[PDB]
């Protein structure tokens, strides 16, 4: 069985370049024929360009062509997909996958597994925590939403948990939407019954790795 | 005169000699592609067609210029064997007068083809998991491969009108393609090694070609004897006599054929005519 | 350049009916289509080659069919992991153009939102932005307008809306909107509300608060 380990995820700058590499796990190239496929974020597939390595055939489509430049390195079995003048909207991630020799016919079996490329001009931020408190205590008597909204953060991924791991039944954790100002959202509520409100005490710890935070925001209802 | 007739007829011939190893063909660790195929070439040997047909390990053997059970008595000048691997579904193409995209320009036999072909199933060693892709063929050509010719250039094939300039594009396809050899696969998917034998006549004396049949000696009986051609009747003996390396035969005063020597044991013999009147 | 579009868009059922998957070429590619599935947050698999040949590992219940600009994937019986996005790619001649998808859902009794609205809070509003959170729970199907009216104004080009994925235990989305807006802005006005219009609801429902005053 074929493998296609990838490189891991790249923040980068608008007009800089970004190489992404697709190493075959298992020792050198053969007749496999090589093809690099994108994603963007909610969205389709696009396809780039394919190389033929051992037999040194490689371009991409003609929208991409005179931007990237793909190669091959038989000795170590790793190809390459350098991509120059990086733009706002190159932002996705991408794949590599193997699909035989010839381009028409039997089509792309074993797939690589991703490689986020985030192209934005922003400095790695912590988040800022902000409580949402169990406002406009009528609706049911009995259920109650709360939680904590992570803005302002920047890059992608952090990881809400509540109570340390101890509480996920009926815990919400929304997708990050990107800002206009270039920096990240996404809130995190938990649906309470209200009986448990002003006894017990619930938590979110969020924890972003590219800035180290771990912050600890207790939420209460409207200071009484 | 009490003229009988022999009891019956031996045919003594030399030795057998070098078995002529058709064995790095038909157990070689490793074939080649159909669209560059091996054509190794067979001379001065002995040809031993027999164990080829009766195998019980190949499931395609159908031979068109000649019989099988002939193969052991004709006598060619030249035997080539190509070999490659193929599909289980395209083995129906190797045979004169056939078309398809590796029969017309992969691997082209003659009208007049006077060879013949084998091929079997070899599931255990050309598949692997995650595909063997060590076994490539063009589905792409200019033009169609005239019979018994090779095509290993990879220049990319332009199906329109544009330039093309190396590199693939639209109507620029690579002339190759791979055979995704994968264990679990059915029958006229699997992997099947075809060997295929071209006999030539040539007008030079044939050299390649089966082994003669001998028979045990018999003494102090009339029979019919044939040893390396030479045909007769008489008693056969020992003979106090002596012939010269080099000589087989020797002929008498009155200039008839009188002694000969077998070619199996080098020992001489002399043909007495059977006592009559 | 060959343009594929798949029909329909969603294609929403039920475990255990019957799919079918329609990826109509623009030009005429001959036989060569490929038939991919993508689960959220995984890289694309092969199903069907050739537009009839099932890739190995494949279970028998994904059939295709067609040829030259009509195709059609069909799975015979839906099982719990057959919901994903379809992709059909054409290898007929450069450049192999994929298609558009199909979110492949699952289809549910019609459920209401319910409806929370949190003010900003105060450790918020010490810098100068102020956002407010209408969050959508628990409904179905997808679905769902969220509009907001700050003293019954009518606001729009600078609210964000994000949606969960399909739930795994009752199959039911949520929603989330925000608010963003200045503390100025925040400050100048009175009464904010955000409404719910449902396939699922009888009446749009507006849950409104007032500025300081809670």
């Amino acid at each position: 069985e074929v493998q296609l380990v990838q490189s891991g995820a790249e923040v980068k700058k608008p007009g800089s370049s970004v190489k992404v590499s697709c190493k075959a796990s298992g020792g050198t190239f053969s007749n496999y024929g090589i093809s690099w496929v994108r994603q963007a974020p909610g969205q389709g597939l696009e396809w780039m360009g394919r190389i033929l390595p051992t037999f040194g055939t490689a371009n991409s489509a003609q929208k991409f062509q005179g931007r990237v430049t793909i190669t091959a390195d038989e000795s170590t079995g790793t190809a390459y997909m350098e991509l120059r003048s990086l733009r706002s909207e190159d932002t996705a991630v991408y794949y590599c996958a193997k699909e035989g020799l010839a381009f028409l016919g039997y089509g792309m079996d074993v797939w690589g597994q991703g490689t986020t490329v985030t192209v934005s001009s922003a400095s790695t931020k912590g988040p800022s925590v902000f409580p949402l408190a169990p406002s406009s205590k009528s609706t049911s008597g009995g259920t109650a939403a709360l939680g904590c909204l992570v803005k302002d953060y920047f890059p992608e991924p952090v990881t809400v948990s509540w109570n340390s791991g101890a509480l996920t039944s009926g815990v919400h954790t929304f997708p990050a939407v990107l800002q206009s100002s270039g920096l990240y959202s996404l809130s995190s509520v938990v649906t309470v019954p209200s009986s448990s409100l002003g006894t017990q005490t619930y938590i979110c710890n969020v924890n972003h790795k590219p800035s180290n935070t771990k912050v600890d925001k207790k939420v209460e209802p409207k200071s009484c | 005169n009490f003229r009988v007739q022999p009891t019956e007829s031996i045919v003594r011939f030399p030795n057998i000699t070098n078995l002529c190893p058709f064995g790095e063909v038909f157990n070689a660790t490793r074939f080649a592609s159909v669209y560059a195929w091996n054509r190794k070439r067979i001379s001065n040997c002995v040809a031993d067609y027999s164990v080829l047909y009766n195998s019980a390990s190949f499931s395609t053997f159908k031979c068109y210029g000649v019989s099988p059970t002939k193969l052991n008595d004709l006598c060619f000048t030249n035997v080539y064997a190509d070999s490659f691997v193929i599909r289980g579904d395209e083995v129906r193409q190797i045979a004169p007068g056939q078309t398809g995209k590796i029969a017309d320009y992969n691997y082209k036999l003659p009208d007049d083809f006077t060879g013949c072909v084998i091929a079997w199933n070899s599931n255990n060693l050309d598949s692997k998991v995650g595909g063997n892709y060590n076994y490539l063929y063009r589905l792409f050509r200019k033009s169609n491969l005239k019979p018994f010719e090779r095509d290993i250039s990879t220049e990319i094939y332009q199906a329109g009108s544009t330039p093309c300039n190396g590199v693939e594009g639209f109507n620029c396809y690579f002339p190759l393609q791979s055979y995704g050899f994968q264990p679990t696969n059915g029958v006229g998917y699997q992997p099947y090694r075809v060997v295929v034998l071209s006999f030539e006549l040539l007008h030079a004396p044939a050299t390649v070609c089966g082994p003669k049949k001998s028979t045990n000696l018999v003494k102090n009986k009339c029979v019919n004897f044939n040893f390396n051609g030479l045909t007769g009747t008489g008693v056969l003996t020992e003979s106090n006599k002596k012939f010269l390396p080099f000589q087989q035969f020797g002929r008498d005063i009155a200039d008839t054929t009188d002694a000969v020597r077998d070619p199996q044991t080098l020992e001489i013999l002399d043909i007495t005519p059977c006592s009559f009147g | 350049e060959i343009v594929l579009t798949q029909s329909p868009g969603t294609l929403s059922l039920s475990p255990g009916e019957r799919a079918t998957l329609s990826c109509r070429a623009s030009q005429s590619v001959s036989s060569y289509l490929a038939w991919y599935q993508q689960k959220p947050g995984q890289a694309p698999r092969l199903l069907i080659y050739d537009a009839s040949n099932r890739a190995t590992g494949i279970p028998a219940r994904f059939i295709g069919s067609g040829s030259g600009t009509d195709f059609t994937l069909t799975i015979s019986s839906l099982e719990p992991e057959d919901f994903a996005v379809y992709f059909c790619q054409q290898r007929s001649n450069w450049p192999l153009t994929f298609g558009g998808g199909t979110k492949v859902e699952i289809k549910r009794t019609v459920a209401a939102p319910s409806v929370f609205i949190f003010p900003p809070s105060d450790e918020q509003l010490k810098s100068g932005t102020a956002s407010v959170v209408c969050l959508l729970n628990n409904f179905y199907p997808r679905e769902a307008k969220v509009q907001w009216k700050v003293d019954n104004a009518l606001q729009s080009g600078n609210s964000q809306e994000s949606v969960t994925e399909q739930d795994s235990k009752d199959s039911t989305y949520s929603l989330s909107s925000t608010l963003t807006l200045s503390k100025a802005d925040y400050e100048k006005h009175k009464v904010y509300a955000c409404e719910v219009t449902h396939q699922g609801l009888s009446s749009p429902v507006t849950k409104s608060f007032n500025r300081g005053e809670c």
